[PDB]
């Protein structure tokens, strides 16, 4: 089943030569080898060579009937690079429904394409009983070789170029050694077009499934189940273990991600927090309380199976984002109210302090990208956030951002702004001057304030850093204050954290400062140069 | 026709392997129309899997039209060849173009399609039209003719350019002409309408020698813009931001410092405070020190140009071009006039800024963009109306500087 296709020229990486890795004695294997060698020579796929000082690459033999294997590792290191075959995969949520869909698989797919002539010498393998060294040399794409997946895909593509213009009403997808064909014409017309193509391929050299088209749905494809009108993930088994290892928690959070695309509501936040001890691979990591709960809620979701629908270009694309908590959000993309196209989650915090609108802006983003890769368009967004909420956020956000057309949906928890600082100081409300410090050496510190009304405080702080104190200093001035406070700090650091207005943070102190800020009713933070004697600050800097 | 100028790569350097950005379906279909015509005109050819290079392709709109254009991000292939093709064939920068009272910019990149591109170099121009949902690996082309956007394309055509300009250049000894990439920058001191005729002259001259061409500037208004101290009829908080900005400014312009005194002791914030002689004296002394620029600030042609932008609210943005922190070559503001998406404003801002850079120094800057990386890598192709693309990256952390500018 060799082919008349044009070969693709192949070069070695410049200034490299072809491999020379001598082999070494397997009487039963050495025999099996001879059997495959001639039975493959008869098909022209390899040819004997007269040792004219050519190269060499190893070769082995293993029973599954026997089978032949070649170690091309030293040759792939020397041949040029090719175009990347398929870095990604078609997501089923983006396929278009077809009445009938036929799955064909081409056997000997690599052995049915010719390999370039000037590049044939570098494939010389040899099969101590003073072995006569029956020197061979490939003539088709050798299996394992660096250039086979790319070249075969190109040959296959050209071999198909006549047929796809003759029958433009059918659709073929290429994927490695498979062809997936799907038409909307009659199931009798289908079996016919299939039979045409199989015979066309075979006029080039490509054998195809005999028993009809063979594969009958549902299709087990790349960890999916493709049903003639439904798609869903292949089934998932979350282990039950007394101890958990890094290998086990990554395999778990792989499986949980794999399921997030169609099982709504998955969470993997507190599970992957465990992986920050990524130091080893077999190191036991004790689960946490939030983790063991999370994995329990994930079990509850999977117990009943849910499925996905296919794409219909004539129907609009829609996206809904709902808040889960602890910096976790789920989305669903659908055309129809009950039929999901797919789902997924967004939890990344992009730092240690984030707010709800920002995390929702980031989420929309992840969806826009995903929508564009998958369906080639961007969806209409349905968003639990008022217009009044978002407008005021991005008008005052220091970053630029692009907020697509969206429709408000009231289905709580709506996203909100739990507090706004003032932009201007509060009249006649108390103005605390704050500062704090901590001898890094002593790792000890103090947080104090000094107000206009004459109040002064200093609290001792143990096991702190100069940064962590100047946030306690703000904390203090909040918890010792009326509902309208003007706080004033020298700390560029703590000013920065606050002015972003985080509603959620992974600092205990900063969550406490958030809570107080919610309770207050007019806070206004202002900033003045540190150790610049601005008056008052010199006081909070004398104490502390 | 012409002989393929021998193009080489800066030695020990391999070609670009940039990944293609995924595209909307509108944009793909436009790149598939466009390349189907460019393949009929033989300008680009389909290519095999033995070509591993790729550079990205985008789809933008020309000036305002319903015409889809194509844009190619030769930024990697540029850094790898042209840094050697800008010495072996470099086009020098006129350093007076910034002086001329008017500048107009002309799109001459239709010229390059006449010249064949070196046979052995074509492989490095590969691009890929992506499919939707990885349905197919893309359609793969390489260029057969000088590709616009590559920086060796104006360099090769340099000879033919000066020929076509030599009549017009000699009849007008007072007109500056700079070709950066696929653009002519024509500067003069005429009043506008005559500057416009002398343009249409040059337009019509170039058009009748075979070069077809489809932005009025004024670089004598541009100045490093100084620091405004507010004019208020003053609370304790106002004197704070006053001490705060003044302290930051004192880090660059030596001079201007006692004001604090007028706030000695733990005042309340909203306590309206009077104005002291020595304080007003300071304030006046500071205000003059500001108006007066500084010294030490010299362009270094070895050093990259770094541009920072801050969003200032209500459509105002501000920028600083520099190469050494606090040593600021150019400084400016920006504000469009409606349907002004925050990102459109940044796109227009960035495009404006790089032109000022092309005009002054003849190199584009690298941008520190106040925007999320993936948000930019999505809606940048929308308002982009330029043949070139600056380098960029994404900053996340401006503390107080929004006020300070
Ligand atoms: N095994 C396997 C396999 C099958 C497919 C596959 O089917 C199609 C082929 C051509 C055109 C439309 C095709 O789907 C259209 C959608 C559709 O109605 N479906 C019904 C069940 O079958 C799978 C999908 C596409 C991609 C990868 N595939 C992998
Ligand atoms: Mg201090």
């Amino acid at each position: 089943p060799i082919s008349p296709i044009e070969t693709v020229p192949v070069k070695l990486k410049p200034g490299m030569d072809g491999p020379k890795v001598k082999q070494w004695p397997t009487e039963e294997k050495i025999k099996a080898l001879v059997e495959i060698c001639t039975e493959m020579e008869k098909e022209g796929k390899i040819s004997k060579i007269g040792p004219e000082n050519p190269y060499n690459t190893p070769v082995f033999a293993i029973k599954k009937k026997w089978r032949k294997l070649v170690d091309f590792r030293e040759l792939n290191k020397r041949t040029q690079d090719f175009w990347e075959v398929q870095l990604g995969i078609p997501h089923p949520a983006g396929l278009k429904k077809k009445k009938s869909v036929t799955v064909l698989d081409v056997g000997d797919a690599y052995f049915s394409v010719p390999l370039d002539e000037d590049f044939r010498k570098y494939t010389a393998f040899t099969i101590n009983n003073e072995t006569p060294g029956i020197r061979y040399q490939y003539n088709v794409l050798p299996q394992g070789w660096k250039g086979s997946p790319a070249i075969f895909q190109s040959s296959m593509t050209k071999i198909l170029e006549p047929f796809a213009a003759q029958n433009p009403d059918i659709v073929i997808y290429q994927y490695m050694d498979d062809l997936y064909v799907g038409s909307d014409l009659e199931i009798g017309q289908h079996r016919t077009k299939i039979e045409e193509l199989r015979q066309h391929l075979l006029r080039w050299g490509l054998t195809t499934p005999d028993k009809k088209h063979q594969k009958e749905p549902p299709f087990l494809w790349m960890g999916y189940e493709l049903h003639p009108d439904k798609w869903t993930v292949q089934p998932i088994v979350l282990p039950e273990k007394d101890s958990w290892t890094v290998n086990d928690i990554q395999k778990l959070v792989g499986k949980l991600n794999w399921a997030s695309q169609i099982y709504p509501g998955i969470k993997v936040r507190q599970l992957s927090k465990l992986l920050r001890g990524t130091k080893a691979l077999t190191e036991v990591i004790p689960l946490t309380e939030e983790a063991e709960l999370e994995l329990a809620e994930n079990r509850e979701i999977l117990k009943e199976p849910v499925h996905g629908v296919y794409y219909d270009p004539s129907k609009d694309l829609i996206a809904e984002i709902q808040k889960q908590g602890q910096g976790q959000w789920t989305y669903q993309i659908y055309q129809e109210p009950f039929k999901n196209l797919k789902t997924g989650k967004y939890a990344r915090m992009r730092g240690a302090h984030t707010n709800d609108v920002k995390q929702l802006t980031e989420a929309v983003q992840k969806i826009t990208t995903e929508s564009i890769v998958i369906w080639g368009k961007t969806p209409k967004f349905k968003l639990p956030i008022q217009k009044e909420t978002w407008e005021t956020w991005w008008t005052e956000y220091w970053q630029a951002t692009w907020i697509p057309e969206w429709e408000f949906v009231n289905t709580p928890p709506l996203v909100k702004l739990w507090y706004q600082l003032e932009k201007e100081p509060i009249v006649g409300a108390e103005t605390f001057y704050v500062d704090g410090a901590a001898n890094r050496e002593t790792k000890l510190g103090k947080a104090g304030y000094v107000t206009n009304k004459g109040r002064q405080k200093v609290v001792p702080l143990t096991n702190t850093t100069n940064q962590k104190t100047e946030l306690q200093a703000i904390y203090l001035a909040l918890q010792d204050s009326g509902l309208e406070v003007n706080i004033v700090t020298d700390s560029q650091y703590a000013l920065g954290i606050i002015q972003a207005q985080p509603d959620k943070s992974e600092s205990e102190l900063v969550n406490q400062i958030i809570e107080q800020l919610i309770k207050k009713e007019k806070v206004y933070l202002a900033w003045v140069p540190a150790h610049k004697g601005i008056g008052g600050n010199e006081q909070v800097d004398k104490l502390v | 026709p012409i002989e393929t100028v021998p193009v080489k790569l800066k030695p020990g350097m391999d070609g670009p392997k940039v990944k293609q950005w995924p595209l909307t379906e509108e944009k793909i279909k436009a790149l598939v129309e466009i390349c189907t015509e460019m393949e009929k005109e033989g300008k680009i050819s389909k290519i095999g899997p033995e070509n591993p290079y790729n550079t990205p392709v985008f789809a933008i709109k020309k000036k305002d039209s319903t015409k889809w254009r194509k844009l190619v991000d030769f930024r990697e292939l540029n850094k790898r060849t042209q840094d050697f093709w800008e010495v072996q064939l470099g086009i020098p920068h006129p350093a007076g173009l910034k002086k001329k009272k008017s500048v107009t910019v002309l799109d001459v990149g239709d010229a390059y399609f006449s010249v064949p591109l070196d046979e052995d170099f074509r492989k490095y121009t590969a691009f890929t039209i992506p499919s939707i949902n990885n349905e197919t690996p893309g359609i793969r082309y390489q260029y057969n003719v000088l590709p616009q956007g590559w920086k060796g394309s104006p360099a090769i055509f340099q000879s033919s350019m000066t020929k076509i300009l030599e009549p017009f250049k000699k009849q007008n000894p007072d007109i500056v002409i700079y070709q950066y990439m696929d653009d002519l920058y024509v500067g003069s001191d005429l009043e506008i309408g005559q500057h416009r005729t002398k343009i249409e002259e040059l337009r019509q001259h170039l058009l009748r020698w075979g070069l077809t061409t489809p932005y009025e500037l004024h670089p004598d208004k541009w100045t490093v813009q100084p620091i405004v101290l507010p004019e208020k009829d003053w609370t304790v908080n106002d004197i704070q931001k006053l001490v705060g900005k003044l302290n930051w400014a004192s880090q660059i312009y030596p001079g201007i410092k006692q004001l604090s005194k007028l706030l000695r002791g733990t005042k309340a914030l909203t306590e309206v405070i009077p104005l002291t002689e020595e304080a007003e004296l300071e304030l006046a002394e500071n205000r003059e020190i500001l108006k007066e620029p500084v010294h030490g600030v010299y362009y270094d042609p070895s050093k990259d140009l770094i541009a920072e932008i801050q969003k200032q609210g209500q459509g105002q943005w501000t920028y600083q071009i520099y190469q050494e922190p606090f040593k600021n070559l150019k400084t400016g503001k920006y504000a469009r006039m409606a349907h002004t998406n925050d990102v459109k404003q940044l796109t227009e801002a960035v495009q404006k800024i790089t032109t000022e850079s092309i005009v002054i120094w003849g190199k584009t800057p690298k941008f520190k963009l106040p925007i999320q990386k993936e948000t930019w890598e999505t809606w940048w192709t929308e308002y982009w109306q330029a043949t070139w693309i600056p380098e960029w990256e994404f900053v996340n952390t401006p503390p107080l500087v929004k006020l300070w500018y």
